C-alpha cells in the first residue's frame, strides 16, 4: 500500500495529466523519433589538403599542435613551439 | 515590421488638388474597421529624444582606441549569458515603456539617480504593510501587442527538412573507436586531483608508444618502480580503498558503449564479446597492412625517402611537401593515400602492381588504383584500391604494429653496424632491464 | 604540347598539384551521374534533334557528363524550338515537368511588360528545385534552399536564381569540346550579340504553331528583347547544368596554373639543393 | 514530449560518440524548453477560434474550440423526440466531427512546429558533421579490437558519401554573407530600383528588413549569420567538469554514453521490425551463431 | 442484388439507418462526460429548421461556421532570442565583452604578423629570431603613454 | 574545506541571469511556474524553489520591489497544508513529516481523481493554470488570505 | 536483429525496387531457412566448421573467387566435419581435442574413417588460418631461419626458393589429393608433401604454412592445367607473420 | 457494439503496460481484445476465430485491419480473404508469423509466475521497470531456446499458403472466387498442379 | 457486482480474470463498460 | 538496471507497429505513460 506521506510525489505527474490536453498531447504527424542511418559518411582528409583549409574562417596553421587531429602532429609549427616539446621531454 | 498589426499612423495627403494631381491609379477594397498603429510605429509615444541626445553628446568618445589601464592585460572578460548588465534586446521597450520603468524604479530609491547619493534608509509605506501587492514586478505591455504583432515567420519548406534530417541520421552511424576503446586513447584520462599525478596512470602504455615510434635522442620514459604503488593496481585489501577508487575511476572510463557487431551492448545480460580473447588473436594473425605497402617497401627498397621524392617530381610535377606528407601519413599511421599519392606510386609502381595482377582469376579482387570516384576512404573501394583488409584502423595502433616489424630505423639512427650489433648480443630482451 | 587541354588532360594534370580540387569536381560529376533527373531532362531535351534511337542519346549523355561532348550551337537552338513546340502542342506532360511562371490574375496593373506577365501567360522558366537540381555539398544546402525560395517568393532576380550563360561549339568549328587555350570554338548566346535564334524561329517550320499560344507571347515579345536570351539559356542550364560546370572548371585551371608551377618547382628545387647539400 | 526528446537524446549522445564533447544538462533541457513553449503559444492562440462540428443534415450543431472544448450546441427540435440515448450519441458524434476538424488544424501547426525545432537543431547537428574529422562505417562491417574490418559484398554498394568539400573550406555562412551580397547588387540595381517600388518589393522589405525596425519593435534588429558552432572545435561542459569535480565528470559522460547506446538499440529495434515487415527476418532467432559465436 | 451492397458503402445518415457514426475514441473518454460538458455550456439550444432547406434551397437559420486558422506568426524561437546577440536559437553561449574582444583581437593581430613576418617583407616565416618571439609589442607602451 | 558541491549541473553561478526575463516581465500571468518549470530536470520542490530566486534576483535587478506573495503562490498546496495542520496540531512553525497522517491508501485509490483530470477541458490556457484553482469552498479562502490583513 | 535474419542473407537498405511477386518469394525462403535451421540446431555434432577471420563474401584477394573458396567451405570441408562427426560418437574418441582424435587413431586401418576425416578437417583449417587475404610480407626473423638453410648466396634468396620448393613439391604430388606443408622438424624447415588423410601432427611435425593441392581446390578458377599459377597466387595471399610465430614458439 | 468497441480501445491505449495472456479461442471482439494490448502473448491454446459471415453478419473486433496490412499481403497473399470470407481459425504460429505479436510461451499456470516475479522486484523508476518487464520477457515469451517450426501450431503450413494464394489472392469479387474454385475441384489426382 | 470479473493483485503486478463460463466467455454490454473500467484502473494504478 | 541491455527496446514498442507510430493515434508512447519521461524525477518516489 501506499502511505499517506508519499503521495505527494505523485503531483506533478498528475498535473500534466490535466495539462496534456490540447497541442501538448499533439505529436508531429509522419516523424517517430527514430531515425536509421542509411549512407555511409567520412569527411576525413589527407593532411596536405587540411593544412590551409580553415585558414579563411580561422587563422592560419590552425591544427598545428593538435595531435588527435592530425597524422603529422609537428607540421605548421613554428621552430620555437617544435622546440618547447622536446625540451619538457628532456 | 511584418505583421497585421504593423500599419502606420495617420498621415497627410493634401487637399483635393494634391491628391488628384498625386495619385495615378486607385483600385478599391471593401471596408474594415482601424486598428489603432501599435505603441512602437507611434511618433509621439515613442520618442527618444533624450536618449539620442546623450548618444550624440557621447559619440565623439566612441571614436577612439580601447586600452585597458592595467597594462599587461590581454585575454578578454567574460560577459555571461542573462545577466541582466548585459542585456540589449528590447522586445517591448519603446519611450512609454522607458518611462514607465524609469518611474518604477526612481519610486523604489531615489538614492539610485542622485549624483552625490544621501543615506538611503527604508521608511514606512503609504499603501499599508502589503503595499508590495500594488506596486511590485515591471511595467507590464498591452496583451493585444504582445500576443497579435510579431513578425511573419518565413515559412520553412519540406526541402529543407528532409535535408536537416538526413544530416540528423547520417550522425547516428556508429564511429569505430567507441564499442571497444583503443588502449590508446584510455591513458589520456587527468585530474585536477594532488593524488592523480603522482602515480603515472598510462605509464606502460604510454611508454610503449614512446619506444616504439620515437627517436631515443628525444623520448621520455617513465618507470613503473618508483611510482606508487610499483606502477600497478594493489591487491585487493591492502590499499586502505587509494586501489578500490582507482579501479572504480579505470573501469568506468575505459567501458565501452554503443552497439557490436553482434548488434549488442558491451555489458548486456545473457551474450558476450570477445570471448577468451577470441578478438586479440584475431587481430595476432590477421595484422595491419596494405598490399600496397609492401610492394613500395619492396621496390623502394634501402633507399632514400626523400631522394625518392625528389626523383618522383620533376620540377613542375607537385608539392614535394605535399606528397612526401601523405606518403608519411600513409606508410605509418596507416591511412587511405591521397590521390595525389596514389597517381605519383600508380606510375611508379605499375609494373610490381601489374605482375601482382597478371595471374588472377575473373571473379577475384585485383589490386586497382582509380579515383575516378571522389572519396578516398577505403572501405569506399571494397579494401581494393589499396590492399587493405580493413575499413579503419586506429593511427596509434597501426603504428605500433607496423613498427613491431624491424625494417625502418628509429633507435638505429647511430652508427650502423655498432647498432646490429647491439641488437644482436644484447637482443630484444635488453629492455627486460627497467634500469 | 603544354598550351592546348581537353578537360581529361587538365583533371589529370591538376591531380597532382590539387588534391582537393580535383576530388570535388570528381564528386560532384559522381552525384550528379547519379540523379535520375537530369537525365530524364538531358534525354528528352535532346531526343527531338536526333529523332532516333535512345542509345545513341544515352550515350551522348554519358559522354557529355564527362566534357567528350558539348552541342554544336545549331543543334541547341534547334534542340530549344522542338522544345517550345512539344511543350504547346500536348501541354500536360512538359508544364507538369518542365516549369513556367503562371500569371495571377488576382494582382492587375498597368505596364506593356507586366499585363502580359499579369493574366494568363508564361512569366519565367523556372529552374530545378534545390534538391533536384545539379550538386552542392550538404553543408551549405540548407542556405541553399532558403536563398532560392526567398528570392523565388519576393521575385528578386539575382543568385542561385539567375541563370549563367552557357557556351556552345560554333557553327564553322567541327570540335566536340571545349578547350583551354581556343575560345572562338565556344560561343555565347548573348541578349546583344545573339546566335541567329530569332531568325532560326520565324524560318523554322513550327513558328505558327508556337505563335498559337497565348502563354508563350510574352516570352517571345517582351520590353526586354531578352526573354528569348533568357528563355534559352535558362533552359540550357536546367537542362545541361555541366556545361557551365566543366566551362568554370577549365576558366579556374587557365585562371590558377602557373602560380601552382612556381610554388611547386620552388619546393622541389628546395629540397633538392637541401638534399645534395 | 516523445518524437522531441527521442531526436535531442539523438543528438547528446552523437555529440559525445563521435567527438569528446559533453553537452550541459542545463542545454539539453532548455531546448525542449524551448519546443515546449512553442506548443504553448500555439495554443494560446488556437483558443481565441472556433471549429464547428454539424451532425445530422444540419440539424445538430456543435461549436468548439480546436483543443476539444465544447462552447455551443444547436438543436432541431426533430432530435429532441428521439430518445435520451440516441440524443446522447448524436450530440457526441457531432462533437466528435468537431474535434476531427480541430485536430486536423492542430496537426499542421504541429508540424510547423517540428520545422522550426529541427531548423534550432541544426547548427548542432551539422555542427557536429561539417568537420574535417568526422566519420562512419557502415552498421555491417565487423569492430574489432584494432579498428573495424572491411565488409566483403558487393564492393559496388557501399559508396562513401562526403558533405564537405575537400578544397579550401566554404562555410554556410559565406552562403549567407553571399545571400545579402546578392540582395545589395539587386536593389542598387536599375530594374532593382524599379521593383523596390512595387507592392512586391515593399512586402519584401516588410519581412526581412531587420535593419528598418523602429526601436522597441519586436523581433531581431539585425540581420544574424547562421550559428557555428563546431563540435570537435568547441570544448563544452567536459572542460568546466574536469576542472571542477572528476565525479560529475565521469557520471555525465557516463548520461551521454548511455543515451547514444539506447538510441542505437532503438535504431536496432526499428530496423529489425522493418526487416520482419518485409519478410527478410524470421519472428524468432533462426541463426544464433551471430549471437553466440563472439 | 448489388445495387444493395453498393449501398452498404456510403457513410452512416441519420436518415436512413438512424444511428449515429461510431467515432471511438471520443466515446471512449467523454461518453460519461457529456451532461458535465453540456451543462457547463448552459444546455442545449433548441432551434428551428436547422438543416432545413427552404423552398428555393437557401438554409432556414443559416448554419455556423468555423474561424479557425492556423497562426502564422507564432514561432517561439524568434520570442525569446539571445541577450545579446539577436539570434533565434536555444543555444547558450557565454560570449566576450564587446571591446574586450576587439583590443584582445588586436593585439593579437600585431603579435602574429610581429612572429611571423618581422622585416614586413610580406612572407611567412617559420623559423623566427628569438628576439621577435620573446619581444613585447611597443603598442602596449605606446598605450599606457 | 568548501571545493566540492552537489549536482554540478546548474550552478547557482549560471542562475543569475534569470531564464526568459525578457518575456515574464513583460506579462507574469501568462507565464504561470509550468512554462519555466520545463526548463530544469530537477524535482518540483527543487525547481519551484529555483523559480522564486530568479523571480527575486531579477526584480532586485531592476531596481524595483519584488512580489512578497510569489513564494505563497507556487507553494500554495503546501501553504495550506500547513495552514491546516497549524490548526489541527496546535503548533506554529512548519509541518514536518514526523506528524503526518499514517493512513494507507490502496494502490489505485488516485483513480478518481486521475479520471477527472484526464478528462478535464478548459477554454482558455489561464483557466488552464490560472494561481487559483487550488480553492473552491470559502474555508479555502480563508485559509489562503489570512496572511494579508488587506485581502 | 542479426539473430532473426537467415544464414546467408545479408542485411541492407531498402532501395523500394521489389515487386511484390518475389518480395513474397523471398520471405517462403526465409520461412524453408528457418525450418533448415531447426533441423540442423539438432543434426550438430561435437566438431564444427571454424569461423572465418576474415570476410569471404567476396572471393579471396587474388586467390579465389567466391564460388571457389565456397565450394571448399561449404561442400568439401563440412562434410568431411559431418563424416568425422559421425564416427567419433559412440566410440571411446567422444569428446575429446581435435589432437587426441588426430593422435589417437594414427596409423590404425580399422579407425581409418575416423583419422582421415579428422586430419582432413585439420588441413583445412589450418589452411584457412594460412590465408591473409592481401598477402603479408615474411618477418625478418624468419627470413633469417630460412636463409641459413635453403638460402645461396643471395639477398631472402631464401624466399624464392622457399615459394620454388613449394612449386616443384606441390607438382611432384601426382595424385593431386593432398596436401603441401611447409614444416619444421624440430632440427631443420622442410617442405613436405602429405598425401589426403594425411597430417603434420599425426606425423609429429610442426606446421608454419598449408596449400591445398586438392583438384577440387584450383579446378573452377585455374582449369586442370593451373597448378603453377595457382601457387605463385598462393604466395600472393599466404600468412607469413602466422608461419613465424609458430617457428618462433617451437624454438622457445 | 459501442461498449466493446470502446473496451478495445481501452486496451488499446492503455497507459501502463497491459500484458494479455491468450489462453484458448477468441470470437470477434475477443480476438480485438487480445491482439490489441502492446503486449499480447500466446499460449499454445490461442486461437482466433474472426467468423459470422456463418451466422449472416459482418465481422467485427478490428482484427480486419491486421488482416489488411501491407504486411499479410506480402506474405501471404489471399490469406485476408480466406479468413474474412471463410469463418476460419487462426493459431498461435499464424499470428506469430504474420507478426501479430511477438510473443509466445510453454510455461504452466504463467499468471502465477509473473505475480511471485514481480513479488521479488524493487523499485518504479522507469530504468528499474524497463528491465525487470524486458528481463521477463526474454526469459520466458521470447522464443530464445527450446523452440522449433515443427513444434508451433499452425494452419497455413507452407503449402496451404501456396493454395490460398491461387485461390483467393487478388480477386474481384466472391463469384470470380468460386468459379475458380470450381474449376479447382475438377483436378484430376495426376495434375502437377494438384 | 455481479461477480464476472475477478482479481488478484501481488505488491507490483495485476491480474484481471474475465469470468463468465457459461455463456463462453461472452461479454455483455454491462460486462464490459465494466471491464474497461477495470483495466484502466487497474492500468493507471500507482504500483502496476 | 541501464548496464543491462535488456528491456531497453521496451521504451520503443511503438516501433511494432510501422505505420501506427507513424500515425499517433494512440497517447501511449511510453513505458509508464504518455512518453518516457513525463516526469523522471517525480513519480518513482511513491515507492516507500
Ligand atoms: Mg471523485
Amino acid at each position: 500500500k501506499v502511505p499517506h506521506s508519499l503521495i505527494y510525489n505523485i503531483y506533478p505527474y498528475l498535473e500534466e495529466i490535466r495539462r496534456r490536453k490540447g497541442m501538448m498531447a499533439m505529436h508531429p504527424p509522419g516523424k517517430d523519433g527514430l531515425l536509421m542511418p542509411d549512407r555511409v559518411v567520412d569527411n576525413r582528409l589527407p593532411d596536405h589538403l587540411k593544412r590551409g583549409y580553415y585558414d579563411d574562417v580561422y587563422w592560419k596553421d590552425f591544427f598545428a599542435g593538435s595531435d588527435e587531429h592530425l597524422n603529422e602532429p609537428r607540421m605548421g609549427l613554428r621552430g620555437d613551439e617544435m622546440r618547447r616539446r622536446l625540451e619538457e621531454a628532456q | 515590421g511584418g505583421s497585421v498589426l504593423d500599419r502606420s499612423v495617420a498621415v497627410p495627403i493634401g487637399d483635393s488638388t494634391q491628391v488628384r494631381e498625386l495619385f495615378v491609379e486607385t483600385k478599391v477594397l471593401g471596408v474594415e474597421p482601424l486598428q489603432s498603429p501599435p505603441s512602437w510605429r507611434t511618433p509621439f509615444r515613442n520618442d527618444f529624444a533624450e536618449e539620442r541626445l546623450k548618444e550624440l553628446q557621447r559619440a565623439p568618445f566612441k571614436r577612439e582606441k580601447y586600452v585597458s589601464l592595467i597594462q599587461g592585460k590581454y585575454t578578454p572578460k567574460v560577459k555571461k549569458f542573462g545577466y541582466t548588465q548585459h542585456t540589449t534586446v528590447d522586445d517591448f521597450e519603446t519611450k512609454e515603456y522607458k518611462d514607465r520603468l524609469l518611474s518604477k524604479q526612481f519610486f523604489q530609491n531615489p538614492q539610485a539617480f542622485e549624483v552625490v547619493p544621501d543615506r538611503h534608509e527604508r521608511s514606512v509605506q503609504f499603501g499599508g504593510k502589503w503595499e508590495y501587492q500594488r506596486t511590485h514586478g515591471l511595467p507590464t505591455v498591452d496583451r493585444n501587442e504582445l500576443e497579435n504583432g510579431w513578425s511573419e515567420v518565413e515559412p520553412i519548406s519540406d526541402g529543407e527538412m528532409k535535408v536537416i534530417e538526413q544530416a540528423l541520421r547520417d550522425i547516428s552511424g556508429p564511429r569505430p573507436g567507441n564499442f571497444v576503446k583503443p588502449p590508446s586513447k584510455t591513458k589520456s584520462l587527468q585530474l585536477s586531483e594532488s593524488w592523480w599525478e603522482p602515480l603515472g596512470y598510462g605509464w606502460e602504455q604510454h611508454n610503449e608508444e614512446q619506444k616504439a615510434l620515437c627517436d631515443v635522442t628525444e623520448q621520455r620514459l617513465i618507470d613503473g618502480s618508483n611510482l606508487p604503488f610499483g606502477g600497478k593496481l594493489p591487491p585487493f585489501g591492502t590499499s586502505y580503498g587509494m586501489g578500490e577508487r582507482m579501479r572504480a575511476i579505470i573501469e568506468d572510463y575505459s567501458k565501452g558503449f554503443g552497439l557490436g557487431p553482434h548488434g549488442h551492448s558491451p555489458t548486456h545480460d545473457t551474450i558476450h564479446y570477445n570471448t577468451l580473447n577470441a578478438e586479440g588473436e584475431r587481430v595476432r594473425d590477421l595484422g595491419y597492412t596494405d598490399a600496397l605497402g609492401r610492394l613500395f617497401s619492396e621496390k623502394l627498397g634501402d633507399r632514400d625517402v626523400h631522394q625518392w621524392a625528389v626523383e618522383s617530381c620533376a620540377d613542375g610535377e607537385a608539392d614535394v611537401r605535399q606528397l612526401l606528407l601523405s606518403l608519411h601519413e600513409w606508410r605509418e599511421r596507416g591511412r587511405p593515400p591521397s590521390l595525389l599519392l596514389a597517381n605519383v606510386l600508380s606510375k611508379y609502381l605499375e609494373e610490381e602492381i601489374a605482375a601482382f595482377n597478371k595471374g588472377i582469376p575473373e571473379n577475384a579482387p585485383k589490386l586497382q588504383l582509380e579515383t575516378s570516384d571522389g572519396t578516398l576512404a577505403h572501405s569506399g573501394s571494397g579494401g581494393s584500391r589499396s590492399g587493405t583488409m580493413w575499413a579503419d584502423v586506429d593511427p596509434t595502433t597501426f603504428a605500433l604494429h607496423q613498427a613491431s616489424q624491424s625494417t625502418r630505423s628509429t633507435r638505429c639512427d647511430e652508427p650502423f653496424i655498432l647498432h646490429l650489433v647491439k641488437r644482436a648480443k644484447l637482443g630484444e630482451c635488453v629492455t627486460n632491464f627497467t634500469d | 604540347q603544354n598550351e592546348d587541354k581537353m578537360v581529361v588532360h587538365v583533371l589529370e594534370e591538376l591531380s597532382l598539384r590539387n588534391d582537393g580540387l580535383v576530388m570535388d569536381i570528381q564528386y560532384a560529376i559522381r552525384e550528379n551521374k547519379k540523379n535520375r533527373r537530369l537525365r530524364w531532362e538531358f534525354v528528352t531535351t535532346l531526343l527531338p534533334v536526333f529523332g532516333g534511337n535512345e542509345a545513341k542519346v544515352e550515350q551522348l549523355y554519358s559522354d557529355y557528363c564527362d566534357g567528350k561532348y558539348v552541342p554544336n550551337i545549331t543543334v541547341a537552338v534547334e534542340a530549344f524550338i522542338a522544345f517550345l513546340h512539344n511543350a504547346t502542342q500536348h501541354p500536360e506532360t512538359y508544364s507538369a515537368s518542365d516549369y513556367f511562371d503562371i500569371d495571377d490574375g488576382k494582382s492587375s496593373t498597368a505596364s506593356g511588360t507586366g499585363d502580359q506577365p499579369s493574366a494568363g501567360q508564361y512569366t519565367t522558366l523556372k529552374l530545378l528545385d534545390p534538391l533536384e537540381g545539379p550538386f552542392v555539398f550538404d553543408n551549405v544546402k540548407v542556405e541553399y534552399i532558403q536563398t532560392v525560395e526567398r528570392f523565388r517568393r519576393h521575385g528578386i532576380r539575382a543568385g542561385p536564381v539567375m541563370a549563367p550563360a552557357t557556351g556552345f561549339i560554333a557553327a564553322n568549328c567541327k570540335s566536340l569540346n571545349y578547350f583551354t587555350r581556343r575560345q572562338e570554338e565556344v560561343v555565347y548566346v548573348t541578349n546583344d550579340s545573339d546566335q541567329g535564334l530569332r531568325r532560326s524561329l520565324e524560318n523554322s517550320a513550327y513558328h505558327k504553331t508556337i505563335a498559337a499560344n497565348p502563354a508563350l507571347q510574352y516570352l517571345l515579345k517582351a520590353r526586354r528583347g531578352a526573354a528569348l536570351v533568357e528563355t534559352f539559356n535558362r533552359f540550357f542550364y536546367r537542362t545541361m547544368p555541366m556545361l557551365n560546370f566543366y566551362q568554370n572548371v577549365l576558366k579556374h585551371y587557365s585562371e590558377t596554373i602557373q602560380p601552382l608551377r612556381q610554388a611547386a618547382k620552388s619546393s622541389t628545387r628546395g629540397l633538392a639543393r637541401a638534399l645534395e647539400s | 514530449m516523445e518524437v522531441y526528446r527521442r531526436i535531442t537524446e539523438r543528438v547528446r549522445g552523437a555529440l559525445w560518440a563521435h567527438h569528446g564533447r559533453l553537452m550541459s544538462e542545463r542545454q539539453f533541457h532548455r531546448i525542449l524548453a524551448f519546443v515546449y513553449n512553442n506548443k504553448y503559444e500555439y495554443q494560446i492562440r488556437f483558443d481565441r477560434m472556433e471549429v464547428v462540428g454539424r451532425e445530422w443534415g444540419g440539424r445538430v450543431e456543435v461549436v468548439t474550440t480546436p483543443a476539444g472544448f465544447l462552447k455551443r450546441v444547436r438543436v432541431n427540435p426533430c432530435v429532441e423526440d428521439l430518445t435520451l440515448y440516441q440524443q446522447q450519441q448524436l450530440i457526441l458524434s457531432a462533437y466528435a466531427n468537431a474535434c476531427a476538424d480541430g485536430r486536423k488544424l492542430m496537426e499542421q501547426a504541429e508540424m510547423n512546429i517540428y520545422k522550426q525545432f529541427l531548423k534550432d537543431l541544426k547548427p548542432i547537428v551539422m555542427g557536429i558533421r561539417d568537420n574535417p574529422e568526422f566519420y562512419t562505417v557502415s552498421e555491417n562491417s565487423i569492430e574489432t579490437i584494432g579498428g573495424v574490418l572491411q565488409t566483403g559484398d558487393s564492393n559496388n554498394l557501399c559508396h562513401t558519401h562526403r558533405t564537405i568539400p575537400a578544397a579550401k573550406a566554404r562555410q554556410p555562412a559565406d552562403e549567407v554573407r553571399a545571400r545579402q551580397e546578392w540582395e545589395q547588387k539587386w536593389i542598387n540595381s536599375p530594374r532593382g530600383q524599379s521593383w523596390a517600388l512595387t507592392l512586391r518589393g515593399k512586402t519584401y522589405f516588410a519581412l526581412h528588413g531587420p535593419q528598418y525596425r523602429p526601436r522597441g519593435a519586436p523581433g531581431a534588429k539585425k540581420e544574424t549569420l547562421p550559428l557555428d558552432i563546431p563540435a570537435p572545435y568547441t570544448a563544452m561542459d567536459e572542460k568546466r567538469l574536469l576542472k571542477k569535480n572528476w565525479m560529475a565528470y565521469l557520471d555525465n559522460k557516463h548520461v551521454a554514453e548511455v543515451m547514444w547506446t539506447r538510441v542505437k538499440i532503438a535504431d536496432r529495434e526499428k530496423r529489425q521490425r522493418l526487416l520482419q515487415e518485409t519478410g527478410r527476418a524470421w519472428h524468432r532467432p533462426i541463426n544464433e551463431e551471430a549471437i553466440n559465436r563472439w | 442484388d448489388d445495387s444493395d451492397i453498393l449501398r452498404l458503402r456510403a457513410p452512416l445518415t441519420y436518415d436512413m439507418d438512424s444511428t449515429a457514426a461510431l467515432h471511438v475514441p471520443t466515446h471512449c473518454g467523454k461518453a460519461s462526460r457529456l451532461a458535465g460538458m453540456l451543462q457547463d455550456a448552459g444546455g442545449v439550444q433548441v432551434l428551428d429548421g436547422l438543416g432545413e432547406v427552404d423552398d428555393k434551397g437557401e438554409p432556414k437559420v443559416p448554419p455556423l461556421q468555423s474561424n479557425a486558422s492556423v497562426p502564422t506568426n507564432v514561432s517561439f524561437y524568434e520570442m525569446a532570442r539571445h541577450p545579446w546577440e539577436d539570434r533565434a536559437s536555444s543555444w547558450r553561449r557565454d560570449g566576450f565583452t564587446e571591446g574586450s574582444l576587439e583590443y584582445f583581437e588586436s593585439q593579437y593581430r600585431s603579435a602574429e604578423r610581429a612572429v611571423y613576418d618581422e622585416e614586413g617583407r610580406g612572407v611567412r616565416n617559420y623559423w623566427p629570431s628569438r628576439d621577435a618571439v620573446e619581444g613585447i609589442a611597443q603598442e602596449e607602451e605606446n598605450d599606457a603613454q | 574545506r568548501l571545493r566540492y558541491e552537489i549536482n554540478e549541473d546548474y550552478k547557482v553561478r549560471d542562475e543569475l541571469g534569470p531564464e526568459l526575463f525578457a518575456l515574464w516581465s513583460k506579462a507574469p500571468e501568462r507565464w504561470p511556474p509550468e512554462r519555466l518549470s520545463k526548463m530544469y530536470g530537477l524535482d518540483f520542490t527543487l525547481v519551484r524553489k529555483i523559480l522564486v530566486w530568479h523571480h527575486f534576483k531579477a526584480c532586485y535587478d531592476a531596481c524595483v520591489e519584488p512580489d512578497w506573495s510569489l513564494p505563497k503562490r507556487l507553494f500554495a498546496l503546501e501553504w495550506i497544508r500547513d495552514v491546516r495542520a497549524r490548526k489541527h496540531g496546535l503548533f506554529y512553525g512548519k509541518m514536518r513529516f514526523a506528524e503526518q497522517k499514517i493512513t494507507f491508501y490502496s494502490d489505485r485509490f488516485l483513480f478518481r481523481d486521475l479520471v477527472n483530470r484526464r478528462e478535464a477541458s478548459y477554454a482558455n490556457v489561464w483557466e488552464m493554470d490560472d494561481p487559483y484553482r487550488f480553492l473552491q469552498t470559502e474555508q479555502d479562502y480563508e485559509d489562503y488570505w489570512g496572511d494579508n490583513y488587506d485581502v | 536483429y542479426h539473430a532473426y535474419v537467415p544464414k546467408g542473407a545479408s542485411v541492407q537498405m531498402g532501395e523500394t525496387f521489389m515487386p511484390s511477386n518475389i518480395a513474397t518469394a523471398v520471405f517462403r525462403e526465409t520461412e524453408a531457412a528457418a525450418a533448415r535451421a531447426d533441423k540442423t540446431k539438432e543434426e550438430t555434432g561435437f566438431f564444427s566448421q571454424p569461423r572465418l577471420n576474415y570476410p569471404v563474401s567476396s572471393g579471396i584477394p587474388a586467390l579465389f573467387s567466391k564460388d571457389q573458396f565456397d565450394m571448399q567451405y561449404s561442400l568439401f570441408h563440412r562434410d568431411v566435419v559431418e563424416t568425422l562427426n559421425r564416427h567419433t560418437l559412440g566410440t571411446p574418441l567422444e569428446g575429446h581435442n581435435l589432437e587426441t582424435v588426430i593422435r589417437k587413431t594414427s596409423f590404425d586401418a580399422t579407425q581409418a574413417v575416423a583419422h582421415t576425416a579428422a586430419s582432413e578437417h585439420f588441413n583445412y583449417c589450418f589452411f584457412y588460418k594460412s590465408l591473409r587475404p592481401w598477402g603479408t610480407a615474411p618477418p625478418p626473423r624468419l627470413r633469417e631461419a630460412l636463409q641459413l638453410q635453403y638460402g645461396t648466396n643471395g639477398s631472402a634468396d631464401a624466399m624464392d626458393e622457399v615459394r620454388r620448393i613449394v612449386w616443384v613439391t606441390a607438382a611432384s604430388h601426382q595424385e593431386r589429393c593432398g596436401w603441401v606443408y611447409l614444416v619444421w622438424s624440430g632440427v631443420h624447415f622442410d617442405v613436405v608433401e602429405f598425401p589426403h588423410g594425411s597430417c603434420p601432427i599425426a606425423s609429429d611435425l610442426i606446421p608454419l604454412l598449408a596449400l591445398n593441392v586438392h583438384e577440387s581446390a584450383y579446378i573452377l578458377d585455374y582449369g586442370t592445367s593451373g597448378l603453377k599459377q595457382y601457387v605463385e597466387n598462393y604466395f600472393k595471399a599466404c600468412n607469413w607473420p602466422l608461419a613465424e610465430r609458430y617457428y618462433l614458439m617451437a624454438i622457445g | 457494439l459501442r461498449q466493446h468497441a470502446s473496451l478495445i480501445w481501452r486496451v488499446y491505449t492503455a497507459p501502463r503496460p497491459l500484458m494479455t495472456l491468450t489462453n484458448g479461442k477468441c470470437r470477434g471482439t475477443g480476438c480485438g481484445l487480445s491482439l490489441f494490448a502492446k503486449y499480447c502473448a500466446l499460449k499454445d491454446s490461442s486461437e482466433f476465430i474472426f467468423d459470422g459471415p456463418n451466422v449472416g453478419i459482418t465481422p467485427y473486433g478490428g482484427m480486419t485491419r491486421l488482416l489488411a496490412r501491407p504486411e499479410t499481403s506480402l506474405k501471404y497473399p489471399g490469406l485476408a480473404e480466406f479468413v474474412v470470407l471463410t469463418g476460419a481459425s487462426l493459431f498461435a504460429g499464424d499470428a506469430l508469423r504474420l507478426g501479430w505479436t511477438d510473443l509466445f510461451t510453454t510455461i504452466p499456470d504463467m499468471t502465477y509466475h509473473i505475480k511471485e516475479w514481480f513479488d521479488t522486484t524493487e523499485h518504479m523508476h522507469n530504468d528499474a521497470v524497463a528491465w525487470q518487464l524486458g528481463h521477463l520477457l526474454e526469459t520466458c515469451f521470447k522464443m530464445k531456446e527450446s523452440h522449433s517450426s515443427a513444434m508451433e501450431r499452425a494452419a497455413i503450413t507452407p503449402t496451404r499458403a501456396r493454395w490460398v494464394e491461387d485461390a483467393f489472392a487478388d480477386q474481384p469479387s466472391v463469384n470470380d472466387i468460386m468459379r475458380t474454385l470450381t474449376e479447382i475441384e475438377q483436378l484430376p489426382f495426376q495434375s502437377t498442379h494438384n | 457486482a455481479n461477480r464476472t470479473i475477478t482479481g488478484n493483485d501481488g505488491r507490483f503486478s495485476k491480474t484481471i480474470m474475465i469470468n463468465e463460463p457459461q455463456c463462453n466467455q461472452a461479454l455483455s454490454a454491462k460486462t464490459a463498460s465494466e471491464l474497461s473500467k477495470e483495466i484502466d484502473k487497474a492500468t493507471n494504478a500507482v504500483y502496476s | 538496471f541501464v548496464d543491462l541491455e535488456t528491456g531497453t527496446s521496451l521504451y520503443f514498442r511503438d516501433t511494432r507497429d510501422s505505420a501506427e507510430a507513424i500515425a499517433h493515434a494512440a497517447d501511449s508512447k511510453g513505458i509508464k505513460g504518455m512518453d518516457n519521461a513525463i516526469d523522471l524525477y517525480n513519480e518513482y518516489r511513491i515507492v516507500p
